[PDB]
């Protein structure tokens, strides 16, 4: 073994206890986009971290978009900082990430079929529909996508170790079922 | 330098004076207050600024890209007018 | 009889009868029209259970417990008006075919040409 | 989603673009009803199929039925590609075995008949010809 | 409809001070030259919408992005436009509506 | 007479069923309060008598609005040759 799995995105969620008005963000705001036809939310992107935030009228944000929790917390944090610059008396606070998604290699092909039919009760391979694989894991609760040139996606969960235990609880199927 | 804007900027000096020509008249004040107004509008004609519409503004990751139909650009003490522009920008 | 059953009865029961026209209202008035125009016969033919299709003998009709008949077809015309202003080969079902007639194949087969169907001449 | 699951039940092939071409299910619904009632079936508890079926829409003779049927079970076991769905490999397999004897199609035609990219099919047809190799059976 | 953004444009600051010209230092009547800026906005959309055969491209450093009541705004840094020659720009300005 | 096709069965036989072929052939195809409010006795300068959805189709707005703005200001008929109808 020796692969560990790198994390690709991370979604959280900030309550800033406020309310907000549309326009007037949109007209004082620097970069932001909002568009009421499409999305009643204001698409604000920061640069350090390279993070997306969807701010809502009622005063709760979305901070998506990380590689790792300390740039979703401290980029939460520079979106609560700039909301309190603009000029609204908001507060950081119910920062609780939501979704952590990453991604490893295993470095040989996988048999999709014969896992689809020996964990059948966990597996959902359709070729025509979707070439991966959809397992399903219990222990712990992550949604895991396996290809067939060895590349694992997983995700569905809340800390991190889920997904280091989910992909140690996986690795001896997917040895189980190579080719070469 | 362009001659195909001295040309519109021509075409837009009569026609605005012969479209306003009626409300002139209605108005009662002289013929002669127009051609004043052609003679110092045409003497007063003798910051990097682009005015359009525009058709379609993609965005992926972090690349910029927007259609853009008729405009004037004001760009190096120079101006421009263009039928169709694409932007393809980079953001940080 | 059947034969000319085949031939001349099928494009008149087709054809004196082809023609509906449904009525639609609006509010401008429309219609819509479908008629029937040859019909076609095949020669006889058999779609198994997983979806191929082959010739048929009558042995192989007798020994399989098959329905020896023939596939049909109808050019059916489709037209759309808005009111007289005016803007497909269908399946259509399978017909028993009698042995020693026009559309089956035993009518043009020789004497050892049916010793080779094993068909009794 | 129940009559595609009476197919898979009967050893049957259709397609998901043959029961589309009959009732406008919009196909991502159709693929979450399919899913969750495949679910419903577990908790009340194969390409080769649909080769001699576009044999059939093309009218090809057996040899090359079974050609491509060999065609298909080894490829299958060569790997590379893998499948990127099955329907691809069995037009690709289908059209190296009749571009192997003399019957003309060409690609416009079996592309339009079977519904299927002429990019994909000599796509397919650069890789497969590039395995031509081991997929003779006499 | 006619957007009025046209009068920002050099030629509609020009028509702008002609127009406040002749009702300052002179005795025009006013409101007047509100109907020769919409005259102005309906030359300047049909004249810039027929009479125009230039395409640019734009090529730089996103700067800055917006959108509100269907106004786009866009701030490039170091940005090169190509005209159908190529001009350097260390800073352009840019405001769009909907066509639609 | 009639005219008997010749050809392999399979095709016709394919182009009778599922062929993954469709279409190719048209046939039978087929917001502030108070403001709202002056519009709505705008609509009733016009003309007193409006049906609900008339007045849906006519301010073009978010509907919802629309039906507490009608409900404040102006009395449902139900009944009567004005039915349906907010005076």
């Amino acid at each position: 073994s020796g692969i560990v799995p790198t994390l690709q995105n991370i979604v959280a969620t900030v309550t800033l206890g406020c309310r907000l008005d549309l326009k007037t963000v949109a007209l004082h705001a620097r970069n932001a986009e909002y568009n009421p036809k499409r999305f009643a939310a204001v698409i604000m992107r920061i640069r350090e971290p390279k993070t997306t935030a969807l701010i809502f009228a009622s005063g709760k944000m979305v901070v998506t978009g990380a590689k790792s929790e300390d740039d979703s917390k401290l980029a939460s944090r520079k979106y609560a900082r700039i909301i309190q610059k603009i000029g609204f008396a908001a507060k950081f606070t119910d920062f609780k990430i939501q979704n952590i998604v990453g991604s490893c290699d295993v470095k040989f092909p996988i048999r999709l079929e014969g896992l689809a039919f020996s964990h059948g009760t966990f597996s959902s391979y359709e070729p025509e529909l979707f070439p991966g694989l959809i397992y399903r894991m219990v222990k712990p609760k992550i949604v895991l996508l396996i290809f067939v040139s060895g590349k694992i996606v997983l995700t569905g969960a809340k800390q991190r170790e889920e997904i280091y235990q989910a992909f140690e609880a996986i690795y001896p199927v997917l040895s189980e079922f190579r080719k070469m | 330098s362009n001659a195909e804007a001295s040309r519109v900027y021509e075409i837009i000096v009569e026609s605005v004076v012969n479209e306003v020509r009626e409300d002139f008249e209605n108005a009662g004040i002289d013929e002669q207050t127009l051609q004043d107004l052609k003679n110092i509008w045409q003497k007063k004609l003798t910051e990097n600024l682009m005015l359009c519409l525009y058709d379609k503004v993609t965005r992926t990751k972090a690349r910029w890209k927007c259609s853009l139909k008729d405009g004037v650009v004001t760009i190096n003490r120079n101006d421009y007018t263009f039928q169709k522009a694409q932007v393809e920008a980079e953001w940080v | 009889s059947f034969n000319q059953f085949v031939d001349y009865t099928l494009q008149d029961i087709i054809c004196e009868d082809s023609t509906l026209i449904l009525e639609q209202l609006a509010q401008i008035s429309r219609k819509y029209e479908i008629s029937f125009g040859k019909i076609y016969v095949t020669k006889p033919m058999v779609n198994e259970s997983d979806g191929v299709t082959h010739a048929l003998y009558p042995q192989e009709a007798r020994l399989r417990n098959l329905t020896y008949s023939s596939g049909l077809f109808v050019d059916v015309k489709k037209r759309t008006y808005e009111l007289k202003y005016e803007l497909g080969k269908v399946f259509i079902g399978r017909l028993p075919i009698m042995l020693r007639s026009k559309n089956c194949y035993l009518s043009e087969a020789t004497e050892s040409d049916l010793y080779k169907l094993k068909e009794c001449p | 989603a129940s009559i595609l699951i009476g197919c898979r039940r009967a050893e049957v092939a259709r397609t998901f673009k043959e029961i589309q071409s009959l009732i406008h299910v919009k196909t991502k619904e159709f693929g979450k009803t399919l899913n969750i009632m495949k679910n419903i079936l577990r908790g009340k508890s194969q390409n080769l199929t649909y080769i001699p079926r576009f044999c059939s829409h093309l009218g090809l003779p057996m040899q090359v039925t079974t050609s491509a049927e060999y065609t298909a079970k080894k490829c299958k076991e060569i790997k590379e590609i893998a499948g990127k769905s099955p329907i691809t490999i069995a037009v690709v397999s289908i059209y190296l075995n009749i571009l192997l004897f003399q019957i003309p199609i060409t690609a416009a035609k079996v592309g339009q008949t079977l519904q299927v990219t002429e990019g994909t099919i000599k796509s397919g047809y650069k890789i497969l010809y590039e395995h031509r190799d081991k997929l003779v059976d006499p | 409809g006619y957007y009025e953004l046209y009068r920002r444009s050099t030629i509609g600051n020009s028509l702008v001070d002609a127009l406040d010209t002749l009702i300052s230092d002179g005795r025009i009547e006013a409101s007047l030259a509100m109907r020769v800026l919409e005259t102005f906005d309906k030359v300047v959309a049909e004249t810039l919408k027929d009479n125009t055969q230039s395409k640019l491209t734009v090529k730089g450093n996103l700067d800055t992005y917006g959108f509100c009541d269907d106004v786009w705004t866009f701030i490039v840094k170091n940005c090169q436009v190509t005209v159908e020659s190529v001009i350097s720009v260390d800073k352009l300005r840019i405001v769009a509506c909907n066509s639609k | 007479r009639i005219t008997t096709l010749d050809e392999t069965v399979g095709v016709t036989m394919s182009h009778t069923g599922m062929s993954m072929r469709s279409d190719n052939s048209n046939f039978l195809k087929v917001m502030p309060k108070k403001e709202i409010l002056d519009y709505l006795f705008k609509l009733f300068d016009e003309y007193d008598y409006w049906s609900l959805k008339g007045l849906k189709e006519r301010t073009r707005q978010p509907e919802a609005h629309l039906k507490e703005c009608l409900d404040k200001v102006a009395t449902l008929v139900k009944k009567g040759p004005y039915a349906f109808k907010y005076t």
